[PDB]
């Protein structure tokens, strides 16, 4: 099992760019993965996840409509996507893998990548 | 109940489920007695249906005995009712479409 | 009374493949249900399988499917096993078993033969 | 199970009555009926000495008295005496998809 | 050709259409018929009839028993009773062949 | 008929028979088929039994989901061909804990 | 983070850490409660994965509990390595998401 993120540092106020997180050790895509977002401040706040092979599932009532989680099972591949760039998503992100047992989730962010940091 | 709860690959020809506590289901299958709980209730249903089709009426008479061989209604957290004739036929347990009768 | 006659004692040697066969006498053959219990001499009783005759499908244990083979053939009350690859587990007491109360449903283990002994070393 | 969880052994003295136990799961013991029991002396074929959970057959003695009570079953041996120095395996029907039978571990009843 | 002799007479044609349609008239044979009806027709039989059924991980084994009564009256009126009732082979109860619980 | 105020208030408790006393009763173009397959069934294996040329070929055409239903719906109702003047058809359902049976009279006339 | 936690605690070299995660019916009291562990400096870790379950590399020392709708992480025996921040997460049906806690310090002397 391995996570490596990638797609992060010093963006502009009002673009958007796409953080990757690269899955190893395991090719089945069966794979429940999820992202979060941490601002500095050491708080972790729950993003979104994705099923194995299907739709994602939007975020938490804090706010909504700026986050999008794609799939790559080709590449085994996961990706996030921000709407609008706001100063206050400067964060570091983790990608985590969440292995899923007769579709529904079983063992919630047992494995964790390493966290790439956004500046905006 | 178990005392590993989340740890097995998901099995294949069970044939038995009971709930322990709250959160856990046991499935016993020819491998042993494989517990499973998910991040959520109301998501039990979704693991303990997979295997509905290799209960025996017994068994399901003796999840609940006092409903008389009438077929259970399986609830979101996993807990048995008595069935009724407009709840869903994929949540039912012991109730049949076809009966698989063969003549000597 | 139904009565039970198994056949004689065998060695086998490993990669071997063994043929035993038992009779019975008295009751109803093909309505009720036959099995074949083996123990180890440091183990207990152990079902592996057994046939209700002319139903089609002889019943078999998940340790047996791949070796054990049933046979009901022949008019008279006869029945047969083909075991293949034999090991040095494989040693011990076997007994031809047989219920005379509930037919077709394997209920209780009525009538016992008097057992043969398979060696393998 | 694969195996009724059984006893190892139970040495209850001459002139008394002794229990043996026997626990199963809930679709083998309890859920189907049918708790049969199995009498072996060290030289002879095994013997049933208890079918159903209680009928006991002509061909056996008196004095063997079985039981269940929710997955667990009961043998009450009463008046020990020396023809009872024997192996008892319990035995079940099932709905396991492994086998069809259900065989105890055995107690070694010393008298 | 004694049995293909009465094989299509007009009673056994038209009986099936009888009992599928909620009305059928006041006559629809003759007494001609009605005398070949009785001859060549038993009073009374009953068979028994053997079949299996999967039960979940296991089996259940059933007795049909059909049984039948052929009866011409004395004002050329001719009559065809049947009961087929479902049976548990070693008479056990609330079972799958007495119950299969169907969902229509 | 199904007293369905009372049946299902306690989500624990059922009367025995709950199911086919209150299950969704047959359209009718259904029915009448199975009535009319039944009465073929039995008619002709009726016919080969008075010859004595016992084709039981024929009862293996007879479906028991089929009976089953037509038990199912003919035990609280009655279906009946009955002209105005003098009956044809009657069927009838019995339940028992132990049998499941179906019963039927046709009858045609001459006059 | 609807989870409420106190914001930090205190220990001693050897002793003992009880962290405490609230919420309300909504989302412990019908969901799991998991436990992770982030180290200062690196991805966080799982600590535990169901209301008392541990993974293969934590140590027996740390236990999980439950009450109700709200949860309870011990630490026993404690080190400089525990010296971490803690995070509780829980699923709500209502918000229909995964909620965190706000955080906790455990300092150890």
């Amino acid at each position: 099992v391995h996570l490596e993120e990638s797609g992060g540092g010093l963006v502009k106020p009002g673009g958007s760019l796409r953080l990757s997180c690269v899955a190893s050790g395991f090719s089945f895509s069966d794979y429940y993965m999820s992202w979060i977002r941490q601002a500095p401040g050491k708080g972790l706040e729950w993003l979104s996840y994705i099923s194995p092979s299907g739709s994602p599932t939007s975020n938490a009532d804090s706010m909504k409509g700026r986050f999008t989680i794609s799939r790559d099972n080709a590449r085994s591949s996961l990706y996030l996507q921000v709407h609008s760039l706001r100063v206050e998503d400067t964060a570091v992100y983790y990608c985590a893998r969440d292995n899923t047992v007769f579709g529904v989730v079983t063992t919630p962010m047992d494995h964790w990548g390493q966290g790439t940091l956004v500046t905006v | 109940c178990c005392e590993f709860i989340n740890v097995n690959h998901p099995p294949e020809r069970c044939y038995d489920f009971k709930m322990c506590n709250r959160f856990t289901v046991a499935l016993r299958c020819p491998d042993g007695e494989v517990c499973y709980s998910p991040e959520k209730t109301a998501e039990i249903r979704g693991i303990v249906t997979t295997m509905t089709h290799s209960l025996t009426r017994q068994v399901v008479h003796n999840k609940l005995t006092s409903c008389n061989y009438n077929p259970l209604y399986l609830e979101a957290d996993g807990r048995i009712r008595c069935g009724k004739v407009n709840d869903k036929a994929q949540y039912l347990l012991g109730a049949a479409g076809s009966v698989p009768y063969r003549w000597i | 009374q139904v009565q039970l006659v198994q056949s004689g004692a065998e060695v086998k040697k490993p990669g071997s493949s063994v043929k035993v066969s038992c009779k019975a006498s008295g009751g109803t053959f093909t309505d009720y249900a036959l099995s074949w219990v083996r123990q180890a001499p440091g183990q207990g009783l152990e079902w592996m399988g057994g046939i209700i005759p002319v139903l089609g499908t002889p019943h078999y244990a998940q340790k047996f499917e791949d070796r054990v083979t049933i046979i009901a053939d022949e008019s008279t009350g006869t029945v047969f096993m083909a075991l293949s690859s034999l090991r040095s587990d494989d040693t011990g007491m076997y007994y031809c078993a047989r219920g005379v109360t509930h037919p077709y449903y394997y209920y209780a283990m009525d009538v016992w033969g008097q057992g043969t002994t398979i060696t393998v070393s | 199970q694969s195996a009724l969880t059984q006893p190892a052994s139970v040495s209850g003295s001459p002139g008394q009555s002794i229990s043996i136990s026997c626990t199963g799961t809930s679709s083998d013991v309890g859920a189907y009926d049918y708790v049969s029991w199995y009498q072996q002396h060290p030289g002879k074929a095994p013997r049933l000495i208890i079918y159903d959970v209680n009928k006991r057959p002509s061909g056996v003695p008196y004095r063997f008295s079985g039981s269940k009570s929710g997955t667990a079953a009961s043998l009450t041996i009463s008046g020990l005496q020396s023809e009872d120095e024997a192996v008892y395996y319990c035995g079940s029907y099932t709905s396991s998809s492994a086998f069809f039978y259900v065989f105890g571990t055995g107690t070694m009843v010393t008298v | 050709i004694w049995y293909l002799s009465g094989r299509n007479q007009t009673i056994l044609q038209r009986m099936p259409q009888t009992a599928s349609k909620p009305s059928d008239g006041n006559v629809q044979i003759s007494v001609e018929d009605a005398k070949i009806f009785g001859a060549h027709m038993v009073p009374k039989q009953t068979k028994l009839l053997r079949f299996v059924v999967n039960d979940g991980t296991r089996y259940q084994m059933c007795v049909m028993k059909l049984e039948s009564w052929a009866h011409v009256f004395r004002d050329y009126s001719v009559s065809f009773q049947v009961r087929l009732t479902f049976t548990e082979a070693n008479n056990q109860t609330y079972t799958f062949c007495t119950h299969p619980n169907l969902i229509v | 008929q199904c007293q369905r105020e009372t049946a299902e208030k306690n989500d624990y408790y059922r009367v025995p028979h709950y199911w086919d006393a209150c299950s969704r009763a047959l359209p009718d173009q259904t029915r009448y088929k199975y009535v009319e397959q039944l009465v073929d069934l039995t008619l002709n294996y009726h016919y080969d039994a008075s010859h004595g040329l016992d084709n039981f070929d024929v009862l293996k055409r007879i479906n028991v989901t089929e009976v089953s239903l037509l038990i199912s719906d003919f035990r609280r109702q009655n279906r009946r061909g009955g002209t105005n003047k003098r009956t044809t058809f009657n069927a009838a359902g019995s339940l028992a804990p132990h049998a499941r049976s179906l019963e039927f009279s046709v009858r045609l006339f001459a006059n």
